[PDB]
């Protein structure tokens, strides 16, 4: 569903979605959340349409990647802040004890941000 | 606060004798102070607590003062004796009462026959006073704290009942409440049963209650000069098991077969009458075994007589032969010869002539069983040959008595384990048991003289099987006194053998070098076990309180992580947390303990990356990371030598190694590649700057491959020249694309950089570029699109993306996706899943250490999980083989701390081979528990 949906980034499969959906709502076999799925395979208006129904820049997975935290190791630097501005933001922690400030340009965003 | 103990039948004390003196009662009788307790008449079972002073009236007669029999022998499991008022011809009517009491012994020598003159006053009182006095007289800081806690050495004393809740009056008050049927918490009332269960009060409420022919039964007759106090009250308990119900407080026959009748009950008498049938015979074995145990686990009592009834014709009414002499007629012949010119022991006393064995079991001695030569002697143990098969034969000489022998045969009659020595053929002619032969025999003649057979897999199996049999005992519920590497008892020395060990106990609280401190439950023989597999990884050592120190560190043994934790985790100064053998089993029942050959942690917040092996005694160099700028360590592996030095200017991504039939090639972040000499260590210089940093080296000669696909070849003499320059430098990609992995395979190397796959032969140029993203079909973009960082082939493409858990399968030739390896699906059976490191040997599994620390490792035959290995460690970085000098592969991950695991290089073999052994061992047993019984 969101998850393959948040690869390719089709505006009619997203839209198809916003109608009906179970989003920001699901976990596939590996747990990502599929908005931030969509935010480091590379999108930007797949992101911001899944944030204005979903609304959440925080929820973690099987490894404890929450949205800041790859999106700083991923190096992007405007998903980032799209994920900030909209959904509102906060830190999170994973597993090993890591900040996106040391994987992350993004970790100035981070500080003004926090 | 010295203890007294008023000790009354039908408590004349507390009728009229306190004030006159001065359930069960307790107060403070000062002088010196003295703790007077009192007892009743509604007496069970209490003589746990057993001053005294034994009260009696005379006036009824003779029946009553002739009635402290239990109360006198109750004492040794100072005694004066005082009569009653007197005064409703008295010392006449005592006269046969001092006669019969004073005389002989077998009661406690009595202090004084004294006796008192009515309760309104007594001169004799006086006299009675003094002699209290004279015989009641003939550390501080627990006092002032005994007293400390009422207000809120002294515990045998009185005044503690250890620990018990206020004062012990209250525990003695509480029982009352058990023994008349006051108002008590319901939250507490659960420890109280489990307390109350301790003095056989539960089930049974023992205070609640207040056809036949001569021929076809065997009466088998207990006299006894008394009933001890409690010995009926225990006996009805012990007798409510289940072996193949209306009782009295005297007679407790539990008939349960129609046809078994068992009607136990009462110098006063015990009479059991059974019938003549197999269940008969078994029965009354097993409660002549229960008695005997009774009487010769607490109380002794020429003391007792045994009786045993028969009778030639019916007429006679059972005339009774004492047992001892009907044992020298079974000894010798079988029959009874009647006085007039019959019948046999099996029918009179069938347990003399072990009439009630399990039919499986018979000495048949039909010029079957050989023994008695001298050569056959193996401690009052031969060798024979029981049915062609050679077996070791134990014979009962003298004082044998039939106790021996059937306290043995009904525990080994009761245990069929493959860990446990079994029996064959208890007989009685020369009254011997037959035991299974160890062929190879003791463990401990071969640990101190057959060292070389002692292989790391043997070793463990022995632990392995002693772990099992123990394991089976303590389920049974039976302690094993002495485990010792004595009496472990091999068969074979072929370390896949189904049996290899057995426990078995020989008889001659354990021995002054193997038990646990307290010497007592079945953590005593935890901390034996531990013991034992000290010994067995020390291999003798130690046997050529207690503070063991580390193996390794005396005897040099070679080093055998996660069992030196066991030892240590089993050896515990106190039994409350050390594990118990239904869990050691199950730690020691694991290929990770088999083969997990060395753990070393390094020093703290080190962070290392990359990492190589020497080709030859043992050493290791690590590429640092910790502190961004170059830094490289030298760890030895026999030696713990861990030296790390500052050497280039950036941190050093990946080392190599190249030989001179030594250089080590460290490349740095910078792009500079800087060779180190291996042995000399001084001369040392680098080689040609590289576009951008460097990432992967060699794998093959002198490849390198740099962060922009510039991959270029230096030879192996080009090094001993400082600032070399590249046979050729071939560019692969794109500079956003790293070139990032190497692999040699039927001579061509393969590579990974970016998303595209390679390889190229001698000539130096690729032959095949193989596409890879287009395959995002199967699984997704964010796990497709990734970089390349490790492949490996023996028939097609093994590749590892940069965080995705699928690993794919590229044909060589096909050129085309076959395979996919979902990481996380295997992981969902037992934490990321990523693969981070992936290392392929010979053609049996491929292992991944995936990001989360599980080296999870496939049979790449048929793409099947063999295990999931878990390292404890957080992450894993590098996984590579290395020779030592035995193969090894050897894993490196991070908790922040590092560790290097060395793994034995068959964890996939040895996975297989305990999986077996294990099956092999269950089924064993079953067959062995079914067959036997
Ligand atoms: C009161 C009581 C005592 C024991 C148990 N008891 N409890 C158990 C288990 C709980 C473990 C089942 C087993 C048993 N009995 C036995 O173990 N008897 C036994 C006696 C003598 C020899 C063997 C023996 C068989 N083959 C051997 N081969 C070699 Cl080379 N040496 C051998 N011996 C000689 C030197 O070394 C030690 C042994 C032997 C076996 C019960 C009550």
């Amino acid at each position: 569903p969101l998850h393959l949906a948040a690869d390719s980034g089709h505006l009619e499969i997203v839209e198809v979605l916003l109608k009906t959906g179970a989003d920001v709502n699901a976990w596939d076999h590996y747990g990502f959340t599929p908005l931030h799925l969509a935010a480091h395979v590379g999108h930007l208006e797949i992101v911001e349409v899944l944030l204005k129904a979903g609304a959440d820049v925080n929820a973690q997975d099987h490894a404890g990647w929450t949205p800041l935290h790859l999106a700083a190791l991923y190096g992007h630097l405007e998903i980032v802040e799209v994920l900030l501005k909209h959904g509102a933001d906060v830190n999170a922690q994973d597993m090993w004890g890591e900040t996106p400030f040391d994987l992350a340009d993004i970790a100035e965003v981070l500080q003004k941000a926090a | 606060r010295m203890k007294l103990m008023i000790v009354g039948n039908t408590g004349s004390g507390k009728t009229t004798l306190l004030q006159q003196l001065m359930g069960i009662d307790v107060k403070d009788w000062p002088i010196l102070v003295l703790n007077v307790w009192d007892f009743a008449g509604r007496e069970e079972f209490y003589s746990t607590h057993p001053l005294y002073l034994a009260v009696y009236d005379l006036s009824k007669g003779q029946a009553e003062v002739d009635a402290m029999k239990p109360w006198l022998f109750n004492i040794k499991a100072p005694v004066i004796l005082v009569g009653t008022h007197l005064d409703v011809q008295r010392k006449a009517c005592m006269s046969k009462i001092t006669k019969e009491l004073l005389n002989k012994r077998g009661f406690p020598a009595i202090r004084d026959y004294h006796f008192v003159n009515a309760t309104e006053e007594s001169d004799a009182l006086a006299k009675l006073r003094k002699t209290i006095i004279n015989e009641s007289l003939n550390v501080e800081l627990e006092k002032i704290i005994l007293s400390e806690r009422k207000n809120v050495f002294l515990n045998e004393s009185g005044v503690l009942l250890d620990l018990y809740f206020v004062e012990p009056k209250w525990l003695c008050k509480i029982m009352a409440q058990i023994l008349t049927v006051r108002k008590f918490p319901k939250n507490y009332m659960s420890q109280y049963f489990k307390l109350l269960e301790k003095f056989q009060i539960a089930l049974l409420v023992p205070s609640s209650l207040s056809h036949c022919e001569n021929s076809e039964i065997i009466i088998r007759l207990y006299e006894m000069p008394y009933f001890p106090m409690g010995f009926w009250s225990r006996l009805i308990n012990r007798l409510l098991e289940i072996s193949p119900r209306m009782y009295w407080r005297q007679g407790i026959y539990l008939n349960w077969s129609p046809e078994a009748y068992c009607l136990v009950g009462s110098e006063s008498f015990l009479k059991i009458t059974v019938p003549s049938c197999r269940k008969g015979c078994i029965l009354l074995g097993q409660v002549v075994d229960h008695i005997d145990s009774l009487m010769e686990e607490w109380f002794p009592g020429t003391l007792l007589k045994k009786w045993a009834l028969y009778s030639f014709n019916d007429g006679e009414e059972h005339q009774k032969i004492l047992l001892d002499d009907l044992m020298k007629k079974a000894e010798e012949g079988d029959l009874l010869v009647n006085p007039d010119q019959t019948i046999p022991i099996s029918q009179i006393a069938p347990d003399l002539i072990l009439a009630d064995l399990p039919r499986n079991i018979m000495l048949n001695n039909d010029e079957l069983e050989f023994e008695q030569a001298p050569e056959f002697l193996l401690g009052s143990v031969y060798r024979a040959a029981y049915e062609g098969e050679e077996v070791a034969v134990k014979i009962f000489n003298k004082h044998t008595s039939l106790r021996l022998l059937r306290q043995e045969l009904v525990v080994l009659c009761h245990l069929h384990h493959p860990s446990l020595i079994s029996l064959l053929a208890a007989g009685i002619r020369p009254r011997m048991l037959v035991m299974e032969l160890a062929s190879k025999g003791s463990l401990d003649r071969l640990l101190q003289q057959d060292k070389a057979s002692l292989t790391r897999t043997l070793q463990h199996r022995i632990a392995l099987h002693v772990a099992d049999g123990l394991r089976y005992l303590h389920s049974a519920m039976i302690i094993y006194r002495d485990l010792k590497p004595h009496n472990v008892l091999l068969f074979t020395l072929y370390p896949n053998a189904a049996i290899i060990a057995k426990i078995a106990d020989y008889g001659i609280e354990g021995t002054p070098g193997f038990r646990a401190p307290e010497v007592y439950n079945q953590q005593a023989d935890v901390y034996s076990f531990g013991l034992l597999l000290y010994d067995i990884l020390t291999t003798g050592g130690r046997i050529v309180q207690g503070k063991l120190p580390d193996p390794v560190k005396e005897y040099g043994c070679a080093p055998w992580p996660m069992v030196e934790k066991l030892i240590k985790q089993c050896l515990k100064e106190n039994p409350q947390e050390r594990p118990t053998s239904a869990q050691v089993f199950d730690i020691l029942n694991s290929a990770e303990l088999v083969c997990l050959t060395r753990r070393i942690l390094l020093p703290k917040n080190v962070i290392v990356e990359c990492m190589v092996a020497t080709h030859h005694n043992a050493s290791i160099w690590l590429g640092c990371g910790h502190t961004d700028r170059g830094q490289l360590s030298f760890l030895d592996l026999n030696t713990e030598g861990y030296t790390s030095e500052e050497v280039a200017d950036s941190r050093i991504l990946c080392l190599a190694l190249v030989h001179l039939p030594s250089w080590i090639v460290s490349g740095t972040q910078s792009g500079t590649l800087l060779v180190i000499n291996t042995e000399d260590g001084k001369k040392r210089h680098t080689l040609e700057k590289m576009t951008d940093s460097v990432t992967c080296l060699y794998c093959n000669f002198l490849l390198v491959g740099t962060a922009d696909g510039k991959l270029a070849i230096f030879e192996d003499k080009t090094v001993k020249l400082k600032g070399a320059a590249p046979l050729k430098i071939l560019n692969i990609g794109n500079v956003s694309t790293p070139l990032m992995c190497l692999s040699e395979s039927r001579n061509v190397m393969w590579g990974g950089c970016g998303t595209k796959i390679f390889s190229f032969s001698n000539d130096f140029t690729i032959q095949k570029l193989i596409e890879t993203r287009t395959s995002q079909l199967f699984s997704y973009a964010a796990f497709s699109d990734s970089n390349i960082i490790t492949v490996v082939v023996d028939t097609a493409l093994y590749i590892a993306k940069q965080n995705s858990p699928v690993v794919e399968v590229w044909d060589k030739k096909t050129e085309k996706l076959c395979g996919l390896i979902d990481c996380v699906h295997f992981l969902r059976e037992v934490y990321s899943g990523r693969v981070k490191t992936l290392c392929l040997q010979k053609n049996t599994a491929l292992w991944i250490g995936t990001g989360g620390g599980h080296i999870l490792l496939l049979d790449l035959s048929t793409r099947r999980l063999i295990r999931v290995i878990y390292n404890f460690c957080n992450s894993v970085r590098v996984m590579m083989t290395a020779q030592l000098g035995k193969n090894v592969m050897l894993v490196l991950g991070y908790n922040i701390q590092s560790c290097l695991t060395v793994w034995d290089i068959n964890l996939p073999h040895e996975v297989q081979n305990l999986e077996k052994h294990i099956e092999v061992r269950k089924e064993l047993a079953e067959k062995m528990r079914r067959t036997s019984v």
